[PDB]
């Protein structure tokens, strides 16, 4: 329900 | 194609009357409708006229201000409103019709409604 | 302007098959704009002539009208037994439209 | 009876047998007349006749009223007093009788109006106008002068206004029908409309009856149905101009629900009583400032239509459906549906006489 | 940085590298991503991905709010958990490194949006609207089911809204110029009008300068000059619709006298602040109920125009001259003169970043 | 100035 | 391209001042204009903002109700109307500009006007 | 919601050619929406970084910015003699827009 973000290392 | 009128009857002097003439077979925009009255034993006499195409109305000098003529095109009927009827306004009234394009005499007549004052 | 359409004779008597002439005179020029009507006692008038010389449709051919200056004339070639009625002469060029006093034709 | 006119001097007179010359599309009636002359008082040695179809119109930039500009659409002329060898024509039935009555000092003249020329149409002048009648008119002129180019003196000339008119055809055409099928964005089901008149040719004052049929399969309701009669007039003075003027209309508060049909018959009657205020409305040609009806339809010479001069008058009936608004686009789209039916408005052929001029005069 | 989303159950997750996929007219950027699965929690034996361009719109006849009708424009699907031998494609730069980070239980997927497809455009909803965004939008969905047609469960799937956008071309076209020459009935001297813009391409918020030149040789004065910018949108959902909406306008009380010239430069700037009330106005596609600018022009694939689905947006500038009335016809003819200039309204190519959603949030 | 009428006998 | 502002000066507490910032090289529809103030010796602080494309205005909580910001498009000028200037409203005010499509920091700044209360 | 951007150290001293690292920490996640400014005493601040890693046009390449969760770092590869100014760290994801307290770099 929440489009979060992340880094691909 | 006929012209029939109704409304005439006995009335007291100074009163009022309504004469209505129902036209069938032709329409008021293509014809000019006249009212002609005839005193008992006398000759014909023109009293009023109306032309719905141009929107004009005419009255005899003897009845100006007393009479008023109108035609309702929804049912092809012409009305003559008589007010302050004097003692000399008694006659037999005929509804008449003449071609609007163009006047060639009163070809169709009513059948006579009586006004007694 | 008012125009007096003096119509004469006031009344005449004629026999069957006779030729009858009726005269109608105007006080002013009205061109050829004159009409003729026939009324039997108690009934509405029936149109006969318009434009002072043109026969109305359906009227028998014995009825004819003529013009000469301001003197308009109605003539019946052969008076049939159904023609003994009252005739009125009308001018329709100027308001008010004035009729003649009327002529009566009797046996 | 024939018409005559005399110059202010009184030394010249021209006779005409009628004022309205009928146009049969293929050929127009000849214009014939007789000129009365007096050789003793005509040391000018010539008498000229002239026929002229001229467009007359009042200027808008010029502040002066009454003054009007004119352009010649067609001009012809004839010698009459010295019998012209080239202008020899057989005398008509009335012309020879006029010669026999008037005597030696009376000479004939004849014209032949070529086809594909405008009919007498007068634009309705506003209450602020005081000049002569505008529009297309014809005029016959007879004058005396030592040459064509010599200055014309009104004292030594006459002029009459004549008309070129057309009457209804003897046989009507096919019944006018027209339909349209509007398809909306929301669904693939169309809104269908049909209309038709009873007959092709209508007369002046005769009521026009319109038949309307609606088949609404869409999801939108029809709010109102509007019927109107519009007069189309094309003017070809210098460059083609086009204007549309409504002469009668009726708005009906009828509604059509989705997946439902509807049928009704409406009636209309174009007439001049309620159109007095419409400046520029086309009316039948006037000889003077008399009253005349709405301009009758002009018959074109089949597929010739060589950009006829003057004014070309035609009529149509427009049936319009007002459709509800809303949804995605709302007020931005055009949701209305319409269809037009052409018809003809004309007089029947008169029996014997030319049209009369306000028969009972005021 | 990349975007990720997880199912309400939490056992499935899909990764995307961006949200705005640029369309270069000739070919659209590939849609790539990585799905993180869980075989022990997935006895369904399948995991599916899906790309769907859909037209969504709120019904007008239906009184229920929030409910909308939906239509597929283009649909694609992929097998992801059991590696499909027939769906083998080379891994992109980001996709292989996402695999490297996440490990064995992460599988790739790639799509290829075919050309000649609509760009994300959202119609402006009215204040009374409460449902989801209308217009054309794209959506990426990843779910799990033993078959394609098996009933989908909301808790077993994810969905992301993505956009297909276009930017301004590298080089502008020829300067847009247009002119007209109106000729009036009264005289053979015309009323001449010319207009032109500085350049073909404009950006959002950049002002539009319009050059107007008038050469009035007629006898009629020009009352007013009206300039407006209008947004043209074509919708081909079932049948081609067409609506026009003005987004900015300027009326100048300038007058031109007969036999005189006139020249001026007007400035306009379309913007959304004063167009809030215009329901149905086309705006750039939204991911959520955020604020977005006026819809940017759609670049058609040269001479293909095979009735592109969805919405096609274009802009024009209309220059109109109000001419005085009177004379013969008066209020019946159409005396006005007008001319239209087309132009392009688009964003420049962003340097490194894609758009950001209401950068300072309220 | 007035257009009169007459008959050709 | 440059931003310049004028209007700052000495004033009594509770009074009012007008700060006008004149923009050249860009238009207020394509840019968002902000006002940032710096108390003497202290760090930067944001006070007001305006976006003419969307028609939105934002104020810091400390100046809500006192200040009011508007921009007149005809000459690309942004105005900051300060009312009821409290004793702590003294600072050096900078006019700033950020791209409307899209915000990428305050790339252009004013020259600095002083308000002393 | 407001976000306090704790920025440290409050002031540091360095020599020419040295490598300087400046840290700015947010009280909440602000994504990569962070900008860096440089102000010399009495002059308007000059923009350096936007999106926390993207160099502004015309800025010398020795400036660099980095992100790690909510800890944003500004680093100068080789401190030129003109770089001794005051630096402010800004988050522009939520209104009100809050700047860091600022660091001073001095000889």
């Amino acid at each position: 329900s929440f489009t979060r973000s992340t880094v691909d290392t | 194609v006929q012209l029939v009128e109704s409304g005439g009857g006995l009335v007291q002097p100074g009163g009022s009357l309504r004469l209505s003439c129902a036209a069938s077979g032709f329409n008021v925009y293509s014809s000019s409708i006249h009212w002609v009255r005839q005193a008992p034993g006398k000759g014909l006499e023109w009293v009023a006229s109306i032309s719905s195409y141009y929107g004009y109305t005419y009255y005899a000098d003897s009845v100006k201000g007393r009479f008023t003529i109108s035609a309702d095109t929804s049912k092809n009927t012409a009305y003559l409103q008589m007010n302050s009827l004097r003692a000399e306004d008694t006659a037999v009234y005929y509804c008449a019709r003449s071609r609007q394009f163009w006047y060639s005499g009163l070809d169709y007549w009513g059948q006579g409604t009586l006004v007694t004052v | 302007s008012d125009i007096q359409m003096t119509q004469s004779p006031s009344s005449l008597s004629a026999s069957v098959g006779d030729r009858v002439t009726i005269t109608c005179r105007a006080s002013q020029s009205v061109s050829s704009a004159v009409a003729w009507y026939q009324q039997k006692p108690g009934k509405a008038p029936k149109l006969l002539i318009y434009s002072a010389s043109s026969l109305y449709s359906g009227v028998p051919s014995r009825f004819s009208g003529s013009r000469s200056g301001t003197d308009f004339t109605l003539t019946i070639s052969s008076l049939q037994p159904e023609d003994f009625a009252t005739y009125y002469c009308q001018q329709y060029k100027y308001v008010p439209v004035t009729f003649g006093q009327g002529t009566k034709v009797e046996i | 009876r024939v018409f005559k006119k005399a110059s202010p001097n009184g030394k010249l007179t021209v006779y005409l047998g009628k004022r309205d010359f009928v146009d049969h599309i293929d050929l127009v009636d000849p214009v014939d007349g007789v000129v009365l002359v007096d050789p003793e008082y005509l040391k000018e040695r010539r008498v000229y006749v002239t026929l002229t179809c001229a467009f007359r119109y009042g200027r808008e930039d010029l502040d002066v009223l009454g003054l009007t500009f004119r352009k010649d659409l067609f001009v012809a002329n004839v010698q009459s007093f010295p019998p012209a060898p080239e202008d020899k024509k057989p005398l008509t039935r009335l012309q020879e009788r006029l010669i026999k009555k008037l005597g030696e000092h009376a000479y004939p003249f004849t014209f032949e109006i070529p086809p594909n020329l405008p009919c007498s149409v007068t634009l309705q002048p506003g209450p602020e106008d005081t000049g002569k009648a505008c529009g297309v008119d014809y005029e016959v002129k007879a004058f005396c002068a030592e040459n064509l180019e010599e200055k014309i003196h009104k004292r030594n000339s006459v002029r009459l206004v004549i008309r070129k008119v057309q009457y209804a055809p003897e046989r009507p055409g096919p019944q006018p029908t027209a339909e349209t099928t509007r398809q909306f964005l929301m669904s693939d089901k169309p809104l269908h409309l049909e209309a038709s008149l009873d007959k092709e040719i209508y007369y002046h004052g005769e009521p026009i009856s319109v038949n309307v049929h609606v088949t609404n399969n869409t999801n939108k309701t029809v709010k109102k149905i509007k019927i109107s009669v519009r007069q189309y007039a094309d003017i070809c003075l210098f460059n083609t101009a086009q204007y549309k003027c409504p002469v009668a209309m009726e708005e009906a508060d009828d509604t059509v629900a989705p997946s439902s049909t509807f049928c009704k018959v409406y009636t209309l009657t174009p007439f001049l009583a309620n159109n007095r205020e419409k400046r520029g409305l086309a009316l039948d040609g006037k000889l003077k400032h008399e009253d005349t009806n709405l301009a009758s339809s002009t018959l074109l010479r089949e597929g010739a239509n060589r950009e006829i001069l003057g004014i070309i008058v035609s009529y149509k009936v427009k049936v319009k459906l007002v459709v509800s608004r809303g949804g995605l686009l709302g007020d931005l789209a055009s949701s209305d549906v319409a269809v037009e039916l052409p018809f003809t408005l004309m007089h029947p052929k008169p029996k014997e006489e030319p049209p009369h001029r306000e028969v009972p005069e005021s």
